[PDB]
Order: C-alpha cells, then structure tokens, then sequence
C-alpha cells in the first residue's frame, strides 16, 4: 500500500495537475528533477563558450550582433532555470560546483568544437532546433516552475533558431567555398545533435519514472524521431547532405528510417572525455577561482 | 563630406573596437549575471557601431558597415586608444568601461544637438544605452573600490594603469574643430569639465585616488595606435580577409 | 604520393605550429638565458617546417612553403593537438617542450634510416636538433620538478595538464601503416617504448608522477583541431590574408 | 696637479693604450662606462620586443626564420654587454633592476610601435643602420673589454641589417600597397633613428669628458651625419622619399644638410613618456616578476 501522500500525488499527475513547490511529492521526484533541471540549467552556461568562441570572429557585424544577442539570451535562461531548481530547495552555489567538479552532467552537445564559422549557424540550426523539440516537449512536464521556464525560454529561442537556419542559408547559396563550409559543418554537428536526446528507451535508465511522473512527456527516441523527420527537409532545403548512409523514408511508417548512433562515443563524452569536456570545465573553473575576489568584494559592498 | 565622414567613423571606431574587447569576456566572467552584462554592452556597443560606420559609408558614397570593419588596417583605424586595450583583470576592464560610458554620457547628450540630423539621432539613440552602461560601470567602480582591502588594491592599479589614455578624450584636431564651429561636432576639449566631474566624484566615493600622473597618450585618432590594435583586428578579419566578398 | 606527401605535411606542420608558440616567448622568459634557449629551438624547429613543407610542395607538384604555412585553414592543418596548446606558465611551456622532443629523437632516429631518401635527410639535419631540444627540455624538467615545493607543483600540474593529448603521439591511421610497410616512415605505435623509456625515467628524476589518466586526444592529424589552432592561423596568416600572391 | 695616478691614465689615453679592468681609471670614468655599457646592454634586451611583436606575424617562413635569428643574436649580445660592464665592478642583476626601475636609460628608438610589417624591414635597416655607424665607431673606444665586446657585435649585426635592407628591397619592388607600407613605416622611423645618435654637441653633458676619455671617439653629431650621408643613397636605392622638407645636398661641404630633430620629443621619450615606454617596462617587469619562481627553482635545484 502506497501512503495517502503518495497515493494523493500520483492522482494529481493522473489528472494534470501541476505540482508547486509546497506541494508534497516523493524524494526521487523533488532529486530527479534538482538533477534534471539543475543540469538543463549547467548546460545553458557551458553552451555559451563553444559559441563565444567565435564572438569575436564573426564575418559580419549584422552575424555578430545576432550571436551576441543570442549568448545574452542563454546567460537569462540558465538564470530562470537556476531560479526553478532552487524553488525544489536546492542552492544554485551548491549545484553549480557541483558542476565545476563534474559531479553534475551538462549537455553532450556543448563538448564539441567550433571549428569554422559555419559550425556558429549549424549550432543555431541543428543544435538549437534539437533543444526546440525536446523543450517544446517540457512546456507541459509535471512541475509547475519547470513547465512556465520552458514557455519563458522557447518563446525566445525559437527565434534564434530561425536565424542560425537564415546564416547557414546564406553559405547555402554563397561560394563553393561557402557551401563547402556548411557541409562540413553539417558532417561534424549532425550525429552529436541526435546524441542531445538521450540514450534509447532501452538503455534509459530515468525514464521509466520520469514517464510516469510526466515529467519526461515524450521517450528519447521520440523526440529523437521527430527531430529528423522535422530536420531532414531543412537539410534539403539548404541542398546538403546527411552523413548517413542509412538514412531512408520508411513509407510503410511514415517516418525517416535513420542509422544507429555511436553509443560508445555517447558514453565516452557524457563521462568527461569527449573533445572539449576537459576545456570548456577548465574554463568555467578559471572563471569561478579569477572571479572569486570580484565576489568578496560585492559581499564586503553589500555589508557596509 | 571628408571632416565629417572622419568624425563619424572615430565614433564608430571606438564603439566597435571596444565591443570586441567585450566579446572575449564572454562565458569568462566572475557571475552569471556579470557574463549577461557585459555581453549586453558589448552588443549596444556594437548597434552604435552599426549606426555610425552604416552613416560614415553613406556620407562616403560608397562600401558598408562591413567594408568598413573589415577591410580596413590599422593604420586606417581611428578608435580611441583607450578601447582598444586588453581586458586584464575585471579592474582592468571596470576602468576602462567607466572611463568611456562616463565620456560617451558627455558627448552623447551634447551631440544630440547636432545640427546634423542623423548624427543627432544617432546619438538620441546612443545616449540612453550609455546612460545604462554608466550605471554598471561605475556600480562596479564604487563595489570593487570599497570592496575589499585586495579589490580596492587592485581597482586603485586599473585606474593607474589605464590614466594616460584619458588626453585623447579631450584631444581636438582641426577636424573636431572646424565640424564644432559648424555645430555639427562637439569640441572635446569642452567635455573635460562634464567628464572630470562625473569620474573625479566617481573614484572618491570608491574610496580611491584620483592618478597624479599628467595623461599624456594620443594617436589612435590618426591611426597611430598601440601595439593592440594589430592582433585584434587579425582576429576580427580573418574570414573576410580569406573569403572576401561574399554575403553572410 | 598522396599518402607521402600528407605524411610529410604532418612532420612540417608539428615543427611549424610548435615553432609559432615558441616565438610568442620572445622577450618574456624568465631570464635572458631562457629568452635565447627558446628562440633558438623555436628557429631549429622552424628550419625543420621549411625542410618538410618544401618537401612536400615538391611533392604535390605545386605551391611551396609558404602557400603551405599561409593559406590553407584549421581543418586543412595535419599538426598534432600537443603543438597547439597554449604557452600557459613556464612549466606548461617545458612539458610540451619534453614531450614533443622526446618524440623527435625517437622518430627523427629512425626516420633517417626511411627508404625515401629526401626524408631521411631531412631527418639526419632534424634529430641533431632535437637532441639539443631534448636536453634543454628534460634539465629544466628535472631543475622545476626538483626546486621548490612551488615549482614541483606547477611541473606536476603542467605535466596533468597535457598528458591526455599525448595518445596521438602513438596514434597509427591508414598512411602511416601503409608507408610503414613500404619501409617510408616510422609505425607511430612502435616508438611508444622508446618514449615512455625517456620520459617515464626524466619524469622520476624530476620527483614527480607519471599521470595515471589514460591519454585519450586525438585528431590534429585528421584536421580535427582544439580551438586553440584557429585564432594561432588568425594571427600568422593575416598579412599573406590581406595581400595575396606577393613576394616579401 | 693631477696625482700620479691621474696623470699616468691621461697618458695611457693619449697613446691609445686600452684600458683593461685591473687598471687604475678615475672613478667618473669606471662609473660613465657602467652608465653608458649598462644602458647599451638593456637596449639590446628592450628591443627584443618591438620586433617581437612579428615574430609571429611574419609574412614568409623565411623572413620569419631571419627575424627569429636576429632577436636570438640582439639576446646574446646583451649578455656580451652584460659580462663587458661587470668588469667594471657591477653587477648585471643589480642594473638590470634599476633599468626595471626606470632608473637607468635604454635606446630611445625601442618606445616606438611596430604597426606593420613594414616597420620591421625598417627596423632591420634603419635602426640597426644606426646602430652600426655608433658601434663601428665604439670598436676604438678606450676601455678594452668594451672594444672588444663592440667588435663581436658589430660583426654578427651588419649581416642582420643587410637582410633588413633586403626585406625593404622586396616591398620597394613589389605591389604598389607593399610600396606605400615601405613609405608609411620610412615616415615613422626615419626620425626616431637620427635620434639614436644623442643630442646635439651643444646639449651633450657626457661629451666633454666621454670625447676627453676617448670613450666616445665621434661627436653625436659627426656620427648622425655621417649616417644621413650614407643612409639617404639607400632610401634613393628603394625608390622612397625622407620625410624632411629641409634635407638636400650642400655642394660646399660635400655633404647632407638636413632639418631639424624635435629636441622636445626626443626629452619627453628618453624622461618615460614617449608611445610605448610604459609597455616596454610593463612588459619586462611581467617577465622578471612571473619568472621568480623558475630562478628561484633553478637556484634550489643547483644547491642539491
Ligand atoms: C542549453 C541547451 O539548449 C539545453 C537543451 O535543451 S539540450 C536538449 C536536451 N535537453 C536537455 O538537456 C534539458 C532537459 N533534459 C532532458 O530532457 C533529459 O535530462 C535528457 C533527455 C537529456 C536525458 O533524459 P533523462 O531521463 O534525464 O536521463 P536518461 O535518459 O536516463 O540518461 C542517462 C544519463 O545520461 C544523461 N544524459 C542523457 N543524454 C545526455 C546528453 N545528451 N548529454 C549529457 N547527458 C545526457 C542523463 O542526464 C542521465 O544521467 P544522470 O542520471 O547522471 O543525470
Ligand atoms: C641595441 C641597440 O642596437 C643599441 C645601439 O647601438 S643604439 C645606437 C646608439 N648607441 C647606444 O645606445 C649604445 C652606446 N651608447 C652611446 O654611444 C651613447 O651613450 C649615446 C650616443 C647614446 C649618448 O651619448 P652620451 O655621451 O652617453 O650621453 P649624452 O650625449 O650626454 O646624452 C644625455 C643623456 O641622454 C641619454 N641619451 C642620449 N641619446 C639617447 C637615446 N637615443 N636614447 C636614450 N637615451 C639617450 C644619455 O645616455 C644621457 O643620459 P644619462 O647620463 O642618464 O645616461
């Protein structure tokens, strides 16, 4: 027999009713979603260095004005998203070095390298349209302060989204050394965006209860689906290929048929040794320790 | 046409120059809410930018904001030798922010008379962004200041260290001169007085000292820069020096 | 040929991109003894480049050195990932050095015994240098290790720092094997012993660990660059950028 | 009466007998030649960094190689003056910290930017043109420790500077923007190079003694016109022009008659605040302080 606590919560989930943070709700719920929403929250901060890695190089002032706006725009959703955690009784400081010592994970994507300026608007493109599905797909999970931050933040980044498509355009029907970029881009970024979903529903070890707690709303190879079906006519529409010699329209299902992602190398990165993982943590740790005298300082401020 | 062409693109020189110095601050900064600041600026910098290099192209007759940023050297570079040093520390680059919001703030609000209309506007337009700027800036100035006995320490050095750019601020040549009898430009030698005022207070209230050393560094204005400007703008071009003359 | 002349452009492009972050040391060691120790292994490692890219135009059957070093891009460039990172404190700069030199003497040995004799020429000039390189190297490994408390930290923790990088030393893709097999270059893979008896050895009689993480970066031969490599081409190849095609 | 001891020296001096690091030398003199090889030995140091601000920059490998040999020669030949002004009982450790201090001089010449490629062939020819009509002039000077240093020097120097010329010569023939770069870095330096001779036999407060020592064995001002006489035939060579109204030919004295130097420039520069003073120092005083701990790990691991 469960207790009426938590009897009474699995009839609110039933029901859709969105829980709040004086709500009751069991301990692996209020723990699975510090670690979930705290982690969407690491991932919005990292992300801002693969991007920022070309801030300064960017072949426009209209290209660099636009990314600026959008890094801008990541640094206000990892606040929101912060904000939300810390309403489950959670510290940012804490979750943050948490973080810092890789005891908290932040999106596979962000362990990449920026390699060429077409890399700038496929991030934009596959990158930001891969989060788009998967956060549209949380505007409706079980939380309250998680679902009205996913509103918040898809209402902007969709926006941002449309112009990294609008960049990788432009190389489209540029140069040949244009469209060469892009491709390249595309052969780099399009199997680690499909990795941003999450391992398969058979090697997911979360699901199970997040399903059943709506928090996850969709399994990771659905959104994974969509995401292809939805991408793989944009990847025409730019005249470029997928590298993907499996890659087919299964008119029996309806779907894109797609090839087996590399799990090995899935696994390599979310433990820390993909390409960038040590760097982009070395440089939020410098960050942290540089910064920490500008910190003493506002707190001996505030004080006097 | 060419006086004011000139004074239009030190204004857009010196607001682009220091946006790039702001980008590199990017993801790099002591907060979260520090990082959003500063990309903030660095991206109202960067529409000023816009603004007057666009204007500077059109009184030119020809060529564009990115032809401008872009193909030009640095000897062809008319920015303020002050936007154009290295970011340092967060002192470093607090000191460098107030010198020049404080200075924009003054100019700004007096170039908005202009008897050139869309240098008016542009500065309409420039004017509340600085006002902004100023705030944080010198926020940081009174919080870093009076902070701790090391951060007090290391903004009273940023303020040192950066003091002998601040002639250039109040530096006129004979085209700021003949385009102010015209009014169309503000004589900076009258913005001393506005800008002493606002940093002289600025820098007391910190609990720090005003430099004693006379400023003595000018150039930037005449293409004659420090030894910074050259690796900037070889990262700024790189792509359009490699691949010129296309659309992105 | 194909195979052949992008093995040669690997070689070149180690000693080149090493070369370049050794000439930013230039008038910033910490003596003036150190100042001549790295431009003169920057200048031998540099030497080196010229040899092997040279080589390599004259393989390809067009371009030269220069075409090499200045127009081809980060994705092009074949140097390996332990070449790029940046100079850091001067202890990160003495690992990187040791390690790669340790390397050189390695394979620059058995490379002047290669059947092609263009490349075991340029190997009998190289592994005279390397042998200097080395000795520089490994003394300041073992003088840091074993001075102070302070420097045997920043030695260890340089050391930490780059070991993961070094699995691409060892590294075999499909043109080493196949010209390995020709008796043409040296099977990466088999000079493992030869390093680890080197570095392993000055590592212990520096007082110091041999990193027990297991080195896992690879790809700067493949073109597959940390993003240290790119602002590195920024810098050396503007000018070649802005005035194409000219002679200097 | 001179004592015996004065007297002796003045005739050592007039029969051109050197002076070696045993002999007795009036205490002016011994503290001159501190002064005047201390200061030539920080030159050497400072004016690494004008030039090493295009190392790698450098438009060729083979322009890249010859510059990178150039500043290696400029450091050992500031350990060369080092060792020479020890001799008179110094020590370079302790000079060396006064030149940190700006309590000893370097050459003028290295306070100003390096704002092309351009001002490095420049530098090459120019500059180090002048350096050699001085130093070719000091290999008679009277103390033998610094004849004999300035007889090395001058022999590895003159080499360097024909490959500056050269490299002038490449942009003098070359596109018609690389000819305008010559131009513009010619502008800039030809100047500050006069510059480097001292000021003028009127306003000279070392000369007396320095030309009575036979220390200096040209005035200031015989060096610099002899300079202008061979150097303005090169700049005809490369096709470019002087920036000086007032230099022409006087066929009455058989030589260059040239205008006049900005005397209070040259003070403001030589006093701390000329365009790169500050960042000159600031740099090697970076040097000094981050490389503490690598002296004092070398100093540790010697005692052991
Ligand atoms: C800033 C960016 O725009 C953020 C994005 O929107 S990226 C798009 C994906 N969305 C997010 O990362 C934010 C919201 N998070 C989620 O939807 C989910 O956490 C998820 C789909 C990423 C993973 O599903 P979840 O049920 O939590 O984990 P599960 O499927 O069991 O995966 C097993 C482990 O791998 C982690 N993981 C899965 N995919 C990952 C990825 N792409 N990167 C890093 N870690 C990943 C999981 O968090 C989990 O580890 P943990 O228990 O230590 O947290
Ligand atoms: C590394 C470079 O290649 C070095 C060079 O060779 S540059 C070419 C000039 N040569 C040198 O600097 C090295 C040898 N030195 C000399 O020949 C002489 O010191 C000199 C000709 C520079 C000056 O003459 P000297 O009799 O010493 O001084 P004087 O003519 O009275 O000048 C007055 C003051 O200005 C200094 N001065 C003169 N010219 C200077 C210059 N170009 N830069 C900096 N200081 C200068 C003098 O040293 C002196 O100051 P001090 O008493 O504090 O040292």
């Amino acid at each position: 027999m469960r207790s009426t606590q938590e009897e009474r919560f699995e009839q609110r989930i039933a029901q859709e009713t969105a829980i709040e943070p004086q709500d009751w709700m069991p301990d692996a719920y209020r723990k699975t979603l510090i670690r979930q929403i705290g982690q969407h929250a690491h991932s919005e901060i990292v992300g801002m260095l693969p991007e920022g890695n070309w801030i300064t190089r960017a072949p426009t002032l209209r290209r660099k004005a636009i990314l600026l706006a959008k890094v801008q725009d990541e640094a206000g959703h990892g606040l929101y998203l912060y904000s939300a955690a810390e309403t489950l009784g959670c510290a940012r400081e804490d979750i943050y070095q948490k973080m810092l010592d890789g005891r908290m994970k932040y999106s596979s994507i962000f362990n990449y390298p920026t390699l060429s300026w077409a890399d700038i608007g496929v991030i934009g493109w596959l990158v930001d349209g891969a989060a788009i599905v998967n956060q549209v797909a949380l505007c409706r999970t079980s939380y309250g302060p998680y679902a009205r931050a996913m509103v918040k933040i898809c209402k902007e980044e969709s926006f941002h989204q449309r112009q990294g498509f609008e960049a990788c355009m432009a190389l489209a029907q540029g140069s040949e050394a244009q469209k060469q970029m892009l491709q390249d881009a595309i052969n780099r970024f399009w199997w680690p965006a499909l990795m941003m979903f999450g391992p398969n529903d058979d090697n997911s070890p979360n699901s199970a209860r997040s399903l059943t707690w709506k928090i996850k709303r969709f399994t990771n190879d659905e959104l994974r689906q969509r995401f292809v079906d939805n991408t793989v006519p944009q990847v025409e529409m730019l005249g470029m290929t997928v590298p993907d010699p499996d890659l087919h329209f299964d008119t029996e299902s309806g779907h894109y048929r797609f090839g087996e992602i590399d799990w090995q190398e899935f696994n390599e990165v979310i433990n820390g040794r993909g390409i960038c993982n040590q760097e982009r943590l070395d440089a939020k740790r410098k960050a942290w320790e540089e910064g920490t005298w500008v910190r003493e300082a506002a707190l001996a401020h505030a004080q006097k | 046409s060419n006086q004011l062409t000139a004074y239009t693109l030190r204004l857009g020189d010196n607001c682009l120059v220091l946006s790039q110095r702001l980008g590199e601050w990017c993801g790099h900064a002591p907060e979260l809410e520090i990082d959003l600041a500063l990309a903030n600026i660095g991206l109202d910098l960067l529409g000023q930018a816009r603004n007057f290099l666009s204007y500077a192209a059109e009184l030119a007759g020809e060529g564009d904001e990115d032809t401008l940023a872009f193909t030009r050297d640095e000897r062809q570079f008319s920015n303020l030798l002050l936007v154009e040093q290295p970011n340092g520390n967060f002192a470093d680059t607090i000191a460098r922010q107030y010198f020049i919001d404080a200075w924009h703030v003054a100019l700004f609000t007096r170039l908005m008379e202009s008897r050139d209309p869309q240098l008016a506007a542009i500065s309409a337009k420039a004017i509340k962004e600085a006002r902004y700027h100023l705030r944080f800036s010198r926020g940081w100035l009174e919080r870093l200041g009076n902070g701790t006995d090391v951060s007090g320490q290391k903004m009273q050095q940023a303020i040192n260290k950066l003091w002998r750019f601040t002639a250039e601020l109040f530096d006129a040549d004979e085209i700021d001169i003949a385009l102010s009898e015209e009014g169309i430009a503000v004589d900076p030698r009258t913005l001393r007085a506005a800008w002493e005022a606002e940093v002289f207070a600025g820098i007391n209230e910190a609990t720090l000292n005003v430099p004693q050393e006379q400023a003595y560094r000018t150039g930037g204005k005449k293409g004659l820069h420090t030894e910074h400007l050259g690796p900037m703008l070889a990262e700024m071009q790189y792509l359009q020096r490699v691949l010129p003359g296309q659309q992105w």
